[PDB]
């Protein structure tokens, strides 16, 4: 099959392109918070029942050794996008000899949702992205969505608890926090939205300081929330 | 809504059928064969006097025995009437002699065959007349791509009225002179405006030379006045 | 050989905070010669020079192609190509004809705006980088080069200094060859300021 | 028109995958998989409705390789052809990086042909769950730990303690989350994960089982391989729990 | 009817009605007729401005035609190109069940998939090989029938209904009184038989196929 | 319901409504019965003539696709030929490439992949035949059947058609280890013949064949004079 | 699956291609763009949508090469877009490869008009040929060329263009289009143009003081030459002006933006 | 790559797609051709007046070599791809045969272009039809009219687009042979004005002779039409 799934309607709009947009704004809720020395992303990652094996569940991505990601909405759709963008990076430094900057790589992977908005025979992706970074330029947090636009944010969220953490976030930002009372906010916000209790298994947390993005272990995690 | 190879329920393919629709909205075009020449003749209908006539020839030479003429769609004819002057040359390439009659409908018929590719059959149909070996011939394609010999043959929008006529007074041993003045009774008939000598077309391939010749004005109005 | 058929040479040279970079004037058909005004300089940004030797439409095709990249990665990238980065690519394009040369040798300078680092790479016409904290030669008077900067070359020489060394090992090397020569043209790079120099050769 | 292709409805939803998912159920077995302390095991129906069907020509157990088993919950032929997608993808592999795929690195595979067919208009979804088994290595120590992974036809990939699918899923599901809540599975010998496997099944179809009925399949530390268990160590499990 | 488009769409009682419509051409072409006795086949055909019905494959084999005639003429040209490479490999004449069995899978792949349409044309093929005579009927669902009389086109039931009385007695019947059976049979189907409108054809031991001409044909009608 | 037009869709219930319509056709097809004996598997089908006027071994439904293993045909003729060549194929494959005669258990499940794959794209239709497999390799004998969905399943006796529900009844009052090949004949013929239905069928022949022992393990047609 | 294809380059019965009208209406909804054409250069002129205190800046280390609205496609050339921003960046570049091959090839810039014939092109083949959706796009162009000079030009949907000296495209258009009408003139400067179209922003954004927050203005203008390594490049010439293409920061406008302030307070005085 | 047949047959003969591309022509604006003696005129409606247009009107009359031009009616857009495969048929007969390509022999290239869009899988027809006019290399004019089906004939005069028939009758109760280079300027913009409104800068206008060619400026085409106005009054 060949032909278009994705069309123009009366009063110029492109229906698929927003049903797609409604998958992602269903999935459970990620977040992000930009500091003055890094970046962190958190997500929850709650399983249907204890049958599942949590360790296995991610929800943070590494896309190379300066840059990750989360993301809201279809799993499978994100995990096609986590695989161009791990081979666009390494596709960079084959060329340059340098980390490819988050910029460039956003731009990489809005060009392939736009794709799936025009070719023959796909629907789009039905899930949004948060991208988190560091370069030359210092450290960013960039969020994409599946008409292929994107943002560069200082902290936001995305998923079903996303307003309400939107409204958390803008009271308690500060241009001057450091890192340590960012990964402290983020956790925060996500407690507020959360339904049940928060633990160091049904979270995950993930963070660009000094120039490098690590995913935090379960132990690390458990530090952070005994503190809040 | 139903696709173009599809076949109808007494076994017709639906677009074929409505390529012959087509033809029977054309201009008329009609044949006559006797035993010393084949004649062909043509409606010319111009749309207006701005037009210069010259440029609206609706009877092609394919090669120096063989000419045809057209009815349906004019754009379409001319893709096929382009492959059978290639096809005539390819034969004398390769050996040294003119092309049969009947070789050359055969050739223009594998032609019209192949859609499902192309999206639709052509809307045409031709009247071929040449000479060769076995004298005098006309013969008729059509969009089934099938091919008959004829004696006397007419189609377009006075096709049915004309084969009236050719029921009366077609005997298998005319004349030239008859045979010209059948042409030139059957179209004024069939016609809408009348008949002067610069709105119709006339050719006759002889065996006595087997060379086609396309008559001018000047002797076409000989033929009007013998009427 | 096709690498000696059209002429010329380069050389590149570091200091504290500074480079030069030198080449030769003359263009020949073996031993004819055509032009005495053909430097093979070729100024990329602010911050690099590209010196090109070899058969001379592979280097005016392969210079041509190597500004074109850079034009993109501007629009794209929003920033200038560094050193490093620039020599990466270089090397990356003469690999892809690995089978089919390209016939040049480039040599490449820059200077890291931020700290005052100097930057120096040259490469083999398959992309082979050799990047000394020295000196930088290619051409038909190569070995005579490579010997006279061994001779003159010290560290930590400033602008002015380091500009002597560089004409005097040009000029005496270009005099021991026939397909290379007619005077010099030299740049001079900082941090701060780029000067340009015509310098007086013989005429044989 | 969402009803018949892979586009979102309204809702952001895709019908095609639901249904597919009616699929999995419609076919009528039941299987469960648990993981122990040292092994891995897999108890699925074994039907032979017609009396002159021959028993050892229906399987829904296959190997994908000499260390990894599957198990097919669904229809039952679209299940026959990922087996052999699996197969090449695992020979692929090892030709590839010269060593045998890992169990986690096959589920992901299989589950990125499923997400395609998601995506993509004009080829049906696969209408199965596929289960997989196997030993997988750490790097600290370089001991092995057993696993089971199942990949379902939305292109999910997912990881468990224990597992039932098909008909009467949710019944053997509850019954499992009341026994895991004694003691963690991990801990457990062969033979008391062998008689909450076969306990959950009997209380699921709501029935009493003979060896002839359920088909097993075994990898532990002790053997890697993933082997069909003999009929005779069945019996001895059923007879144990008719007892207790 | 939701069902008869597209020859990719079983109806719910398993029929493929685009198929029984293409097999509706056959039914309204123009009656042929073929018949063997021990060592000869004969084909009559129905020809009446000639329309070719009859078409030579090979030294040995030959057919009638009915229903569209340029599908007719695009199976000719695939089964002559394949007798030519059979003797071109082996010098000897391509084996008549070998030829039925790749005419019956060519016609097979144009009715299960949807770039293709079926051919709307049902061939009698009759040849003579080592095995002795040979007489075929060849459909637009794939069929392919082994006969030792039969009739297809425009009231062929009269043809098969005067074969089924007499054609048991064919075996020991010789060339002249089977070529009469022939036109008999044809004349059931029908205007009277003459030279201009009736084609007759053979092969047979000792005969490569041929058209008889209107002199040789005059003997018998 | 337009989920019924196409192989690619499912139904709300999770059904593939044209699989469901293909096997339609298999079931009002001729009746066949199989049987696997100690010694080799013996196969019987049931022809329905449309003519008194046809030679013998017209419209064949069991074809050889290697020296020890044979097809029987059950629903559409045309498409149940397109299964065999298919199976010669794989047969030759497995003689040429691993220099050894196909193993019964793999030729079933290579015809069973061919057919489902048929089931799965919206271009092409499910086949309308159900294949019986029989061989004798050195996997010992072995008896089959595949389905239009590509389902595959090993019987020791079997039966399909318009007549299995009785016919079924029947092969289960034979005993399947003490049973040789020239009994077996004998009982299967009788099957066929009992659930004729002689109302709507006026006119039919019996085709059978076997491998065993008795035959050096090669597939064949029985002798005519043992029915 | 013929059956679901909706036949997006199929004429509809009056000679209308139904998905290059409904694409055209989507543009109509889009944030408005201005642009005017000066004796000084070009301007081009968009309304952000609301500003939000969570926004970041990508942290660019060159600054003229891309706003929100407004992007560079050479030295010479420059745009402004309304509609859907995924596939104009798909067009953008399309025009940055075609307007750098020709100067491969050449060794001298494109044309403007040459490079708005590829670019039409380009979205005219999408309403012909494939199955699929055409392009959502509109675009203004800038450019400076040799052969006609200052040039601003118009895109559309269909892939046709055409010239203005002044024009407008997205939410107001029509009030937008009104003022221009009025207010220009053909002895307009550079600053004069900047003035005339903040107060055409003013107008249609609706507020009576203009947020230098909620604009952006670029500008496509010739300035001194730089360098002329005659040493480097004996035979090389260059002119005494190069076209630029400029991304005006907070720093320049807060002056242009006073004066379309005072004459927005002597317009409502005469009232 | 998608195949679909998207022009074919309906029950009474009739292809849709080329009728539609027939209604697209008729909605365009209006243009005419003349040939005189020596001298053939193409003229042309044009969108309308405004204030904010550019001076320099882009031209709708384009050059397909030295010695041909063309007009048209219908899709813009269309008709530009149409111009530009037959600026490429001309440079590619130069290299072949080394003439210059005669006329009635590029007329020929171009309707073979249009009529394979109506057969085409895969693509739907251009909304386009043309005028087409030059001289060979014996000083003999010929003018030349395509419509969307790829039908071409020859013509002494022609109109096409909006109101075509009106502007036809009008022509040719009119027309005279052997018309000189003014007399044939204003019988075209005479017979333009009976569609369209006025005739100040709604009209371009192109004036070929054997060996030069000249788009008309304003100055003397308002001479041209205020002739023209006086005499319409009469």
């Amino acid at each position: 099959s060949a032909y278009g799934l994705t069309t123009f309607s009366p009063s110029g709009r492109l229906v698929q392109i927003e049903y797609a947009t409604t998958a992602a704004s269903k999935g459970t809720t990620a977040l992000g918070v930009k500091a003055m020395d890094g970046v962190v992303i958190a997500a929850e990652k709650k399983t249907t029942s204890p049958l599942a094996a949590s360790l296995t569940v991610q929800k943070v991505f590494v896309l190379d050794d300066h840059v990750g990601c989360t993301y809201s909405g279809i799993g499978p759709d994100c995990r096609v996008l986590v695989d161009a963008a791990r081979k666009a990076c390494q596709k960079y430094r084959l060329t340059y000899h340098e980390p490819m900057p988050v910029s460039q790589l956003v731009r990489h992977i809005s060009s392939l949702y736009q794709e799936f908005t025009q070719s023959g025979g796909v629907r789009p992706f039905g899930c949004s992205l948060l991208v988190a970074g560091a370069d030359s330029q210092g450290n960013h947090l960039y969020q994409v969505d599946p008409s292929g636009t994107f943002w560069a944010w200082k902290a936001t969220s995305i998923g079903k608890g996303s307003t309400d953490a939107k409204t958390f976030l803008e009271k308690r930002y500060t241009n001057e926090m450091e890192i340590e009372d960012a990964v402290h906010t983020a956790l925060l916000t996500l407690k507020e939205g959360f339904d049940g209790t928060m633990t160091a298994e049904n979270t995950q947390v993930g963070r660009v300081s000094e120039g490098k993005f690590e995913l935090f272990t379960v132990d690390q995690l458990k530090d952070y929330l005994d503190q809040i | 809504d139903r696709g173009v190879n599809t076949f109808s329920p007494e076994g017709r393919i639906f677009q074929i059928e409505y390529a012959i629709e087509a033809i029977k909205l054309g201009s008329t075009s009609l044949g006559i064969q006797t035993p010393d020449a084949v004649v062909i003749a043509a409606e010319k209908r111009v749309p207006s006097v701005l037009v210069d006539p010259s440029s609206m020839n609706k009877i092609l030479e394919i090669d120096y025995h063989m000419g045809t003429v057209l009815s349906g769609m004019v754009a379409d004819a001319r893709i096929l009437v382009e492959h059978a002057r290639v096809e005539a040359q390819n034969h004398r390439f390769t050996y040294d002699e003119p092309m049969r009659v009947e070789s050359c409908a055969l050739a223009t018929c594998d032609l019209s065959v192949r859609f499902g590719l192309m999206s639709r059959p052509f809307g045409v149909s031709l009247l071929i007349a040449g000479v060769d070996e076995n004298g005098p011939q006309l013969w008729q394609t059509d969009p089934s791509g099938t091919y008959t010999r004829y004696d006397a043959q007419a189609i377009g929008a006075g096709a049915e009225a004309a084969q009236t006529v050719f029921n009366e007074i077609y005997h298998r041993n005319m004349t030239v002179e008859e045979a010209e003045t059948l042409a030139v009774r059957i179209l004024k008939q069939v016609m809408e405006e009348e008949l002067t000598k610069s709105n119709i077309e006339i050719a006759i391939v002889p065996a006595s030379t087997g060379k086609l010749e396309v008559y001018d004005q000047t002797k076409i109005q000989r033929i009007i006045d013998r009427l | 050989s096709i690498l000696t058929y059209s002429g010329g040479s380069c050389l590149a040279m570091a200091g504290d905070g500074c480079f030069v970079i030198v080449s030769d004037n003359r263009l020949g058909e073996q031993l004819k010669t055509i032009s005495m005004e053909v430097p093979k300089l070729h100024v990329i940004n602010e911050s690099i020079v590209l010196g090109l030797t070899g058969l001379r439409t592979d280097q005016q095709t392969f210079s041509e192609k190597v500004r074109f990249r850079n034009e993109l990665y501007k629009l794209r990238e929003e920033r200038e190509i560094g050193g490093k980065a620039f020599a990466a690519l270089v090397s990356s394009m003469l690999y892809e004809a690995r089978f089919g040369p390209w016939f040049v040798e480039p040599v490449i300078a820059s200077i890291d705006k931020r700290t005052g680092e100097v930057y120096l790479c040259a490469m083999d016409l398959i992309g082979a980088p050799c990047e000394p904290e020295d000196y930088v030669c290619a051409g038909t008077c190569a070995e005579s080069l490579h010997g006279m900067c061994e001779a003159l070359w010290r560290p930590g020489l400033g602008p002015e200094e380091l500009f002597e060394v560089a004409a005097q090992a040009m000029l005496s090397a270009c005099d021991r060859d026939s397909l290379s020569g007619y005077g010099a043209v030299a740049a001079i790079v900082t941090r701060d300021k780029m000067t340009t120099r015509l310098i007086n050769g013989r005429k044989d | 028109f969402d009803k018949y292709i892979t586009v979102f409805s309204p809702e952001g939803s895709l019908y095609q995958v639901e249904y597919a998912f009616k699929a999995v159920t419609y076919a009528g077995l039941l299987t469960v998989a648990i993981r122990c302390k040292d092994a891995v095991l897999v108890f699925t129906q074994h039907n032979v409705p017609d009396r002159l069907m021959r028993p050892d020509t229906i399987t829904s157990l296959h190997n994908i390789n000499k260390d990894i088993g599957t198990c097919i919950t669904g229809r039952a032929p679209d299940g026959k052809s990922l087996v052999q997608k699996a197969r090449q993808e695992a020979s692929e592999y090892k030709y590839r990086y010269g060593s045998p795929i890992p169990v986690s690195v096959l589920a992901k595979r299989v589950a990125d042909m499923a997400q395609v067919r998601t995506q993509h208009a004009g080829l049906r979804l696969m209408g199965v769950v596929m289960t997989f088994l196997g030993m997988e290595q750490n790097d600290a120590d370089g001991s092995w730990v057993p696993q089971i992974y199942c990949v379902d036809p939305a292109g999910w990939c997912g990881s468990y303690h224990a597992c039932a699918i098909g008909k009467k899923q949710i019944e053997a599901n509850a019954f499992l989350e009341k026994k895991q809540k004694n003691a963690p599975f991990h801990t457990l010998s062969q033979k008391d994960a062998a008689m909450i496997a076969l306990a959950a099944l009997q209380s699921a179809l709501g029935a009493s089982l003979k060896a002839t009925d359920v088909e097993v399949g075994r990898c532990s530390v002790e053997d890697h391989c993933f082997r069909r268990v003999p009929d005779e160590d069945v019996e001895e499990w059923l007879t144990a729990l008719a007892e207790a | 009817n939701q069902y008869d488009t597209n020859t990719t769409t079983w109806s719910p009682t398993g029929r493929l009605f685009q198929v029984e419509y293409a097999n509706e051409a056959v039914n309204n072409g123009s009656a042929a007729v073929g018949t063997k006795n021990k060592d000869f086949v004969v084909l009559t055909a129905l020809k009446r401005s000639y329309q070719e019905k009859v078409f030579k494959l090979d030294d040995h084999v030959g057919m009638a035609i009915a229903g569209l005639v340029a599908d007719g003429r695009m199976l000719a040209r695939f089964v002559r190109t394949e007798c030519m490479n059979y003797r071109y490999m082996h010098d000897s004449d391509n084996p008549l069940p070998l030829i039925a069995e790749i005419v019956g899978e060519k016609y097979q792949r144009h009715i299960q998939f949807a770039g293709k349409r079926p051919f709307g044309v049902g061939l009698l093929i009759a040849g003579y090989d080592s095995t002795g005579p040979h007489l075929y009927h060849t459909v637009p669902s794939g069929d392919v029938f082994d006969f030792k009389a039969t009739a297809m086109g425009l009231r062929s039931q009269a043809a098969r209904t005067y074969l089924e009385k007499h054609f048991e007695s064919f075996p020991d019947c010789g060339l002249d009184e089977l070529i009469m059976h022939a036109l008999k049979a044809l004349a059931a189907a029908t205007a009277e038989l003459n030279i201009k409108n009736t084609t007759i054809a053979i092969v047979g031991k000792g005969t490569p196929f041929m058209v008889l001409t209107e002199e040789a044909a005059r003997k018998y009608l | 319901t337009e989920h019924d037009q196409s192989t690619d869709i499912f139904s709300a219930d999770g059904r593939v409504f044209q699989v469901e319509y293909a096997c339609k056709a298999v079931d009002n097809g001729s009746t066949a019965v199989a049987a696997c004996c100690t010694d080799g598997v013996v196969v019987a089908v049931e022809k329905i003539l449309t003519s008194r006027m046809l030679e013998e071994g017209s419209n064949d439904r069991i074809h050889a696709v290697d020296r020890q293993a044979g097809v029987c045909i059950c629903g559409m003729l045309p498409d149940g030929r397109a299964v065999v060549s298919r199976a010669r194929a794989e047969a030759e494959n497995s003689r040429d490439v691993f220099a050894t005669p196909i193993p019964g258990s793999v030729l079933a499940s290579r015809i069973g992949e061919f057919m489902h794959v048929y089931t799965t794209h919206y271009a092409y239709r499910p086949f309308g035949c159900s294949v019986i497999i029989a061989s004798y390799a050195d996997d010992g004998p072995q008896l089959f059947v595949s389905d239009p969905s590509g389902t595959v399943a090993g019987y020791y006796g079997i039966a399909l058609g318009k007549g299995k529900t009785v016919a079924k009844t029947e092969l289960e009052k034979l005993n399947f280890k003490s049973i040789t090949c020239d009994e077996a004949v004998v009982k299967l013929t009788k099957i066929l013949h009992d659930v004729h239905d002689k109302s709507k069928d006026k006119l039919y022949e019996l085709e059978v064949a076997w491998v065993c022992n008795k035959s050096n393990c090669v597939f064949q047609h029985v002798p005519n004079d043992m029915i | 699956s013929s059956r679901y294809d909706s036949r997006t380059t199929t004429f509809s019965p009056e000679g209308r291609l139904y998905q290059v009208e409904y694409a055209e209406e989507a543009i109509s909804q889009a944030g408005t763009v201005i642009g005017i054409l000066t004796t000084g250069g070009v301007v081009l002129g968009a309304e952000k949508g609301v500003q939000n205190s969570l926004f970041d800046s990508e942290n660019m280390e060159d600054k003229n090469i891309s706003g929100e609205k407004m992007y560079k496609i050479a030295s010479h050339i420059g745009c402004s877009v309304a509609g859907v921003t995924s596939d104009a960046y798909a067009l953008l570049n399309y025009a940055r490869l075609s307007a750098n091959r020709h100067h491969y090839t050449y060794q001298e810039p494109m044309a403007a008009e040459d490079l708005c014939r590829l670019l039409c092109d380009e979205k005219q083949l999408y309403t012909q040929y494939g199955g699929v959706r055409p392009f959502g796009v509109s675009f203004l162009l800038a450019g400076w060329d040799r052969h006609h000079g200052y040039q601003l030009y118009h895109t559309d949907t269909s892939g046709n263009y055409n010239a203005w000296r002044a024009y407008a495209i997205g939410q107001n258009d029509q009030v937008a289009q009104s003022l221009l009408k009025r207010d220009w003139k053909p002895e307009l400067t550079l600053d004069e143009g900047i003035v005339l179209c903040l107060r055409v922003l003013g107008k249609t954004m609706d507020t009576v003081k203009l947020s230098a927050e909620r604009l952006e203005v670029a500008v496509l203008h010739k300035v001194p030459a730089p360098a002329t390594q005659k040493l480097l490049e004996p035979y090389g010439v260059l002119p005494k002006t190069v076209p630029e293409f400029k991304i005006l920061r907070e720093t320049d406008l807060k002056p242009l933006i006073a004066e379309a302030d005072r004459q927005r307070e002597a317009e409502e005085a005469a009232e | 790559s998608y195949d679909r047949a998207i022009t074919v047959f309906s029950p009474d003969g009739h292809l849709f797609q080329v009728e539609y591309a027939q209604e697209a022509v008729r909605k365009g604006l209006c243009a005419v051709g003349v040939r005189g003696k020596d001298s053939i005129i193409f003229a042309v409606e044009k969108k309308s007046v405004q204030k904010l247009q550019d001076s320099r009107t882009i031209r709708k009359i384009y050059k397909l070599d030295e010695h041909i031009y063309l007009a048209f009616a219908g899709l813009s857009a269309d008709a530009r791809v149409l111009v530009n495969h037959a600026q490429l048929e001309c440079q590619r007969f130069r290299l072949n045969y080394e003439d210059a390509v005669d006329v009635d022999l590029l007329v020929r290239y171009v309707a073979k272009v249009q009529q394979k869009s109506t057969q085409s899988s895969g693509s739907r027809p251009y909304g386009v039809s043309t005028i087409i006019g030059g001289f060979n290399e014996n000083g003999q004019p010929h003018l030349w009219k395509t419509d969307p089906s790829g039908m071409s004939s020859a013509w002494r005069a022609v109109a096409i687009g909006r109101n075509d028939k009106t502007v036809l009758e009008f022509m040719e109760k009119s027309y005279q042979e052997n018309m000189t280079r003014d007399q044939c300027v204003h019988f075209a913009i005479k017979a333009l004005l009976e569609a369209v409104e006025s005739g100040s800068k709604n009209i371009e206008l192109v004036v070929l002779e054997n060996k030069k060619a000249l788009y008309m400026g304003d100055d003397e085409l308002r001479k041209f039409v205020v002739e023209v106005e006086k005499e319409r009054e009469e």
